[PDB]
């Protein structure tokens, strides 16, 4: 398979330039670990208006200031 | 309202220049001034038979891929959704099925003219 | 402007529900004139 | 082509000739109409005047039929004094085929046309009577 | 059908926040913090009872939180704001990042006067939780009483009786 | 053609079929009828003669125009109705249109010209192909919006397409128009009792596809085209010929052969609702096919015409054929009678 | 309605009377059928932009991508036609009349 | 008469359509699609749709210049009846347009007309909404979501259009 | 049934496959004359075309 | 007709319901024709390729009737599931709708009367 | 034949698109929502003759928000009206509605 390698390398080389390409294209995000950041910082962009929750009185979780301690954080996108 | 008025503006330019051109210099129109350039020599038929054409497949798949492409634009709006994985999947399987058929066709002595 | 006009009644509802609706284009901006009408309908997507 | 027959219909049967005339020639020449159109376009005719004359001729002989067939009726069941009988449609059906035979100029054409016609004609009155339902709607 | 309700003109009056837009752009993560309570109290009432005529009161109430917020931004850091919204102002697409250091000298102005601390990234989108003592509307949408649904099948399958009962099949 | 892209184009077409069996969606609805269309359009240009060409050219013709009537009554759908699930439609205009698109595609009359030429000039392996899976995707798209279609409309295009095909039957040398215009009075007979019980569509479906399969296979294992080249088959395989009358004497509704049974359960179906005319008149052009079914058999079966010399020479080779379930679906075929309430399986 | 959607169909039924009334000249029906496909295409996205149904965007795109497809078959039909007779003239597409 | 902007484009679009359906050369069919589908893209532009209306535009041309070169091959005579040549062309074309005409008189005349549905006399700026779109297209988003919803979409447009190919290949083989 | 319309009806022949019927293809005789600068000074090129 | 009925409970070939009925018999009449019909396929294949038709191959016989045997008592199982979930759905609408089915009460010959027509 | 395939497997594939109330792209709201929502919930399981007898009134307002019909009826009565009375000379338009009043915000 080296022979045949030298050859097309020898004779088309952009199609396999175009090949290796593609390749690389596909398997890299497989195993890339950025793409989770990506993912979480599409998540994180405030398109629409964050409407609030009654208080019924048992909801520790959600905050009740933006300046709250709970709640997710943006920490890590200044970070990364 | 102002590409309108941007577009009219071009219009009316162009329109001026060649509507000087026809009126104001001095005319000798005669029975051998129009007659079609043959290089110096009568023509041997019309202009208007059948002028055959060799690449058909080619302008035919260029219409698929012109559709191929246009389907493939909203890429950088398509980026800033959350479901990631499956749009990179599906933006990938259509570029290989239209590379697929690139290739179909290039292996199959499609994109050679005739004759 | 509706005095003269039989079988009228001002502030009808063409819906069958007492739910407040979304007012439409022409429902807000009917009698008012059409620099306003432009400015406000076709406005931001003729902007430049 | 509704309202023409509700136009026809409504009118008690034996009562005025006139009107009863007029709205059976109107159905005569609906379908006149219709069959003439269907006609120059599945068969070109030679030029213009010949696609006019076809038409015009397809027409007056339908509304022919539609016509005399319409007379006869109400004439039979004004005279007869028996105005829901199928025997009236039958000799209008026969009157009808007759006109036909004497449009094509033929006797067999007009027998045969006066059988089947005054037929038809008598069971449309039977089903007119009884209420007989060809595009019945759907019950089970 | 109803003849379309409509509160009178004296009912919709109010002060109105008479400023441009890059007055709003430049202090408006100090707004969205100090003035979140009646702010959020707005917006939950108005997401969950859908309509602006009976929101109109906590509209008045959020008008006022503005125009006092505003009010107290005058009387000790005018100038600096002045200088701010000016240069957020000059810009094009009114651009935040091309004016860092009025950000810097407001921020330390108002933290030094009066002790108002900006929010951090993305703290201002957190979605949180209000306390209000109106009731919770039962029928927002106005729905009408809804069908009757079809009854169920149920009970045992016995078999077909005299099997298929078409024309002279016996089974 | 290479077999590989013969099976990739069959196994599209198939897909096709089933996207429109299986979706909630009018748009995918149309993408499996465009998707259909354009893939066995080159499975009817396989043998490259002009009269191919011009069989794609009006069958494309008329599909596509079909489409656009189809694609029109759903977009006024769309407007009056806000949704796009496959259900009844919210506007006569588009139960109109969609009406006549589906009659369009399946060859009813008065849109039945296609049907004839079409079925002609391709090979009959690709006329089997198109008179039985082609006529699926209408028949389930129209078994979807029966709360819709104007039953005057359906019964004037029912009554019309079984006359039309009933009397154009009757002047026909060649098999395969004799066999597209008895399609054409076949699904006159389906969708004629469709707005009453769609079960009997589906029964009357599936015996007659069962009924023209097996008449194609037969066509081309004796590799005749003209009735002609069919009379010669007593001097080739006398069996063939006692299949050949056993299907078209069934094909005619004789009974007690099976091909009688969706037209008595028609007839049984029908006369629930007091409509008693109709199924006289679709009776008496029934018998009209069975005319020139007779007329077939005679010239096959019944008598022995001249034949040739060659004939010898053909008498010493044995077949070879693929003759695919050609037992069984003679048998379904002609003996399902005493059978018949397995039809409530199709409920 | 509104009017623009009464131009819409206008236009839609002007090209199918001209897709269904032939001039001796194939391709002349193709550019009707594609006449007809935008006139689709432009009734569909009009209704769709002003419902709001976002997520019906992605359809016309489709529907477009289908309406070349076809054409493009079309044309490749009318090439095996145009090298099997001298011109594509529809009336030469009569061989499947006896 | 600005406010019935859409509706002068809608003539224009109409105008086009009667101009090519009287289908007097393909040339001139050509420029009378060209003209169509640029004030198309015109009408759903002010409708909002920017992306929409340039993928139209973008699309038809490309496809009527394929066409126009295969006309120049294929469906061309000595004289072409480019317009006003021939007797039913300019016949059909005067009657389209007449007719056209006709009716937008009536609906600017009685403010309502009725061809089978009903159709209103104003403009269609009426039929706008009083809202914003905050910091986003609805199109150019719902093309967006064709990505991440319509996976089924993709493969069966995807697969069509590779079959498609397949289809034109083994049509143009003579044999 | 023959009629007088179904006189000229010739039966389809027995392979389905008709003769190519061959018109003339009419190639295209373009004049690479002598006022052209690829012909050098005077050469009257009478040149038959297929595009 | 019961498309509202297998709506819920779609591309089902046989419900659970439907193991409450009694199955058919192996010594079925119907069952017995559908094996009849596949040995007379049998014959017929083995007759349009002119083999002895009662002697060649006697397993391609075998497996005609036992596949005819066995599509056909699957679909017999079918068919009287389905009559009986007809029966018993016009039984349950039977008994839930009390008016619009009155209970008749015959009346004796002794209290009707009926014109007698003489044949003469 | 109705094969329905989707809700046999469990998968979607044109489901989220057929109705004008389903999940969009972050909660883009179409313009009638609430009342295909209205609609929907009035007209489920009880089948299609019982869906245009129980619900008529909910679909006929539904279709009135889709294509509006009566409100672009009643704005030409007004405006028709409005227009005689400028020409007869009955009317005069206020000063709000002839190009400045001082806007609100
Ligand atoms: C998995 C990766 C992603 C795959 C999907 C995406 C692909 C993107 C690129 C699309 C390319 C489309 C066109 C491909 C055409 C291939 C067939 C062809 O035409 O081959 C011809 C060429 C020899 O040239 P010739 O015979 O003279 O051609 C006639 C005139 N030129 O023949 C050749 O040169 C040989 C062609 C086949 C062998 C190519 C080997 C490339 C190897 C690169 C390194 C390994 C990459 C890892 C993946 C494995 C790839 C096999
Ligand atoms: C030769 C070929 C081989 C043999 C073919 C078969 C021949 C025998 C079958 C046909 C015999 C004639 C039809 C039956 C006659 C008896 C019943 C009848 O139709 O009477 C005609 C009817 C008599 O008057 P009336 O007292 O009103 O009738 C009571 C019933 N309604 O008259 C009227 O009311 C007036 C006329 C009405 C229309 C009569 C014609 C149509 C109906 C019969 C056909
Ligand atoms: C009456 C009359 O003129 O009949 C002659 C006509 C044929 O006339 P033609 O040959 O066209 O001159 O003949 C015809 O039009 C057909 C025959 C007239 C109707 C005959 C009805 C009775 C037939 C025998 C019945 C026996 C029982
Ligand atoms: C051999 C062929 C035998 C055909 C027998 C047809 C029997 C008549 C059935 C149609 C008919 O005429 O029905 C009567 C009906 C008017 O009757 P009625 O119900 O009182 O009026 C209200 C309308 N729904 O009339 C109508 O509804 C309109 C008229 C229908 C006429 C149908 C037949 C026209 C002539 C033959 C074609
Ligand atoms: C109502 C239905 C008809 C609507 C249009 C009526 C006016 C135009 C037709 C006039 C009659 C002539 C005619 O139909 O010609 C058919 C013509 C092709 O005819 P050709 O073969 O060229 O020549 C034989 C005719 N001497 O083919 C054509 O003219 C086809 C092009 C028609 C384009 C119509 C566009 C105008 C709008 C119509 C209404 C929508
Ligand atoms: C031979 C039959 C082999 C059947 C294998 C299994 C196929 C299957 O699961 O079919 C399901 C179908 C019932 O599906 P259902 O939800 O009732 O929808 C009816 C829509 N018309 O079941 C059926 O339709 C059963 C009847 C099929 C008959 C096909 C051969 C005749």
């Amino acid at each position: 398979v080296a022979a045949f390698l030298k050859n097309v390398w020898a004779k088309e080389p952009v199609l396999v330039a175009s090949f290796a390409i593609a390749g690389l294209a596909v398997i890299l995000p497989t195993l890339s670990p950025y793409t989770k950041y990506s993912l979480m910082i599409n998540r994180a962009t405030p398109y629409n208006y964050p409407v609030p929750l009654r208080d019924d009185g048992n909801m520790p979780d959600v905050p009740s200031h933006p300046q709250d301690p709970q709640g997710p954080s943006l920490e890590w996108l200044k970070r990364l | 309202m102002n590409l309108m008025i941007t577009l009219l503006t071009n219009f009316t330019l162009a329109t001026l220049l060649v509507t000087i051109a026809f009126w104001l210099p001095q005319l000798n129109v005669y029975s051998e001034k129009t007659s079609p350039y043959e290089c110096g020599f009568d023509p041997m038929g019309s202009a208007r038979l059948p002028f055959s054409m060799k690449f058909f497949l080619v302008a035919i798949t260029f219409l698929l891929f012109d559709l191929e492409i246009a389907l493939l634009l909203p890429l950088p709006w398509a980026s800033q959704t959350t479901n990631l994985n499956t749009m990179l999947t599906m933006a990938l399987l259509l570029i290989f099925l239209l590379a697929v058929s690139l290739a179909y066709e290039w292996t199959q002595k499609g994109l050679e003219w005739t004759e | 402007i509706m005095k003269d006009v039989p079988g009228w009644k001002v502030g009808e509802s063409v819906f069958h529900t007492t739910r407040w609706v979304t007012p439409m284009m022409g429902e807000l901006y009917g009698l008012r004139t059409g620099e306003e009408i432009l400015s406000s309908t076709y406005g931001f997507i003729w902007y430049t | 082509a509704k309202t023409l027959l509700h136009q026809y219909w409504d009118i008690p049967e034996g009562t005025e000739c006139h009107r009863k005339t007029y709205a059976a020639t109107s159905i005569g020449g609906a379908s006149g109409l219709v069959v003439s159109a269907y006609s120059v376009a599945l068969k070109t005719p030679t030029s213009f005047l010949e696609g006019v004359a076809r038409t015009g001729r397809y027409t007056f002989t339908a509304a022919a039929i539609g016509a005399i067939f319409g007379l006869t009726s109400c004439i039979s069941a004004q005279v007869r004094e028996k105005p829901d009988d199928p025997l009236n449609y039958l000799i209008g059906g026969c009157a009808g085929g007759l006109t036909l035979g004497a449009r094509t100029r033929s006797y067999g054409i007009g027998a045969a046309a006066c059988a089947y016609m005054g037929l038809t004609a008598a069971l449309v009155k039977m089903g007119q009577l009884e209420g007989w339902k060809v595009f019945a709607e759907p019950k089970v | 059908p109803g003849i379309v309700e409509l509160p009178s003109l004296e009912d919709l009056k109010v002060q109105e926040v008479k400023v441009s837009s890059s007055v709003l752009k430049a202090a408006a993560h100090h707004y969205g913090a100090q003035c979140d309570k009646p702010n959020k109290e707005f917006m939950l009432c108005r997401w969950e009872e859908k309509d602006p005529r009976r929101c109109l009161e906590e509209g008045k109430l959020v008008n006022q939180c503005a125009l006092e917020f505003f009010r107290q931004i005058k009387r000790h850091c005018a100038e600096p704001f002045t200088e701010y919204w000016t240069c957020i102002d000059y810009s094009g697409l009114q651009l935040f990042r091309r004016c860092r250091k009025e950000q810097a000298q407001f921020d330390k102005c108002v933290l030094d006067k009066l002790g108002w601390v900006r929010p951090d990234l993305g703290e201002l989108s957190k979605v949180t939780k209000v306390k209000t003592d109106r009731p919770l509307p039962e029928n927002p949408y106005h729905s009408r009483a809804r069908p009757e649904p079809n009854p169920e099948v149920e009970g045992d399958l016995k078999p077909a009786r005299h099997g298929s009962r078409l024309f002279f099949w016996t089974m | 053609m290479n077999p590989i892209i013969l099976i990739i184009i069959l196994m599209t077409v198939m897909l096709g079929t089933i996207i429109v069996m299986i979706s909630t969606h009018w748009l995918l609805i149309w993408i499996g009828f465009e998707m259909n269309m354009l893939a066995i359009i080159p499975i009817m240009m396989k043998k490259h003669n002009p009269r191919a060409t011009e069989a794609s050219t009006k069958y494309f013709l008329t599909q596509s125009t079909a489409s656009m009537l189809l694609m029109m009554a759903i977009i006024i759908n769309l407007m009056f109705s806000g949704q796009w699930t496959v259900m009844k439609l919210f506007n006569p205009m588009a139960s109109m249109l969609m009406t006549m698109a589906l009659a369009m595609k399946l060859g009813m009359a008065p849109f039945h010209f296609w049907v004839p030429e079409v079925t002609q000039g391709i090979p009959l392996s690709s006329g089997l192909i198109l008179l039985t899976w082609q006529k699926l995707a209408p028949m389930s798209v129209l078994y979807q919006i029966l709360p819709s279609i104007n039953l005057d409309l359906i019964l004037t295009l029912s009554i019309l397409s079984i006359t039309i095909g009933g009397w154009g039957g009757l002047n026909q040398t060649q098999l395969r128009k004799i066999m597209a215009y008895s399609s054409i009075a076949h699904m006159g007979w389906m969708t004629a009792v469709l707005l009453y019980n769609p079960t009997m569509t589906l029964l009357n479906l599936i015996i007659y596809i069962i009924m023209t399969s097996t008449m194609f296979t037969l066509f081309m294992a004796n590799s005749t085209t003209t009735t002609l080249s069919l009379s010669h088959t007593w001097n080739k395989a006398p069996i063939m010929t006692i299949l050949v009358l056993i299907t078209l004497l069934s094909m005619g509704g004789l009974p007690p052969l099976s091909g009688f049974m969706p037209k008595w359960m028609i007839i049984q179906e029908m006369t629930k609702n007091d409509s008693i005319i109709l199924p006289t008149l679709m009776a008496i052009t029934a018998l009209l096919n069975l005319y020139f079914y007779m007329r077939l058999t005679y010239s096959t079966a019944l008598t022995m015409f001249p034949s040739t010399n060659n004939m010898k020479m053909k008498w010493q080779f044995p077949t070879t054929k693929r003759m695919t379930l050609l037992p069984t679906m003679t048998v379904l075929s002609t003996m399902l009678l005493p059978l018949t309430p397995i039809l409530s399986i199709l409920e | 309605m509104s009017l623009v959607y009464m131009n819409i169909m206008m236009a839609f039924t002007v090209s199918l009377t001209g897709l269904l009334m032939y001039r001796s000249h194939l391709m002349s029906s193709l550019l009707c059928l594609e006449g007809m496909m935008l006139s689709l295409f432009i009734l569909a996205t009009l209704m769709i932009l002003n419902s709001h149904f976002t997520l019906a965007s992605m359809m016309p795109i489709i529907l477009l991508v289908f309406a070349a497809c076809e054409a493009a078959l079309g044309l490749s039909l009318l090439v095996m036609v145009s090298n099997t007779y001298g011109t594509d003239y529809v009336q030469n597409l009569n061989l499947l009349q006896c | 008469m600005m406010t019935y902007i859409v509706f002068i484009l809608s003539i224009i679009f109409v105008m086009g359509f009667v101009g090519f359906s009287s289908k007097p050369s393909p040339i001139y069919g050509g420029l009378g699609l060209i003209v169509s589908g640029g004030v198309g893209c015109g009408i759903v532009l002010n409708f909002g749709g920017s992306f929409l209306g340039l993928m139209v535009f973008l699309i038809y041309l490309g496809g009527m210049m394929v066409v126009f070169g295969y006309t120049t091959a294929m469906a061309t005579e000595q004289y072409p009846e480019v317009w006003v040549s021939n007797k039913v062309v300019l016949g059909t074309f005067i009657t389209g347009l007449l007719m056209e005409f006709l009716m937008v008189y009536y609906v600017l005349k009685d403010k309502e007309v009725e061809i089978v549905f009903k159709f209103n006399g104003m403009g269609d700026w009426v039929i706008y909404d009083t809202g914003d779109s905050g910091f986003f297209s609805e199109e150019a988003m719902g093309i967006a979501a064709l990505y991440s919803y319509g996976t089924w979409l993709v493969i069966v447009t995807g697969w069509s259009l590779l079959i498609g190919v397949v289809v034109i290949m083994e049509i143009t083989r003579g044999n | 049934y023959p009629t007088k319309e179904t006189a000229h009806w010739k039966p389809p022949p027995w392979n389905d496959v008709d003769p190519p019927k061959d018109t003339l293809v009419s190639n295209l005789t373009l004049n690479f004359g002598p006022q052209h600068p690829a012909a050098h000074g005077v050469l009257r090129l009478v040149m038959e075309l297929s595009g | 007709m019961m498309t509202g009925r297998q709506a819920r409970a779609p591309l089902q070939f046989l419900p659970d319901e439907a193991r409450s009925l009694p199955p058919p018999k192996l010594t079925d009449p119907r069952l017995a024709y559908i094996g009849f019909l596949g040995y007379c396929s049998g014959l017929i294949d083995n007759a349009i390729r002119r083999r002895p038709v009662l002697s060649a191959g006697l397993h391609r016989q075998f497996l005609y009737i036992t596949s005819f045997v066995f599509v056909g008592y699957y679909l017999l199982k079918r068919q009287d599931y389905m009559y009986a979930v007809r029966d018993h759905d016009m039984f349950s609408y039977i008994k839930s709708h009390p008016e619009d089915f009155p209970e008749k009460d015959k009346k004796t010959y002794r209290e009707v009367f009926e014109e007698f027509h003489p044949v003469r | 034949p109705f094969f329905d395939v989707q809700k046999k497997l469990g998968v979607d594939l044109d489901h989220w698109m057929t109705i004008q109330s389903a999940e969009q792209p972050h909660r883009i709201p179409a313009r009638c929502h609430a009342f295909e929502k209205e609609w929907i919930e009035c007209a489920h399981g009880i089948g299609s003759i019982r869906a245009e007898k129980e619900c008529k009134i909910e679909f006929e307002d539904f279709r009135e928000c889709l294509l509006r019909q009566k409100t672009m009826k009643r704005l030409n009565a007004i405006k028709r009206q409005r227009d005689k009375l400028i020409k007869e000379g009955k009317y005069t338009p206020p000063p709000h509605h002839s190009g400045q009043e001082d806007l609100r915000p």
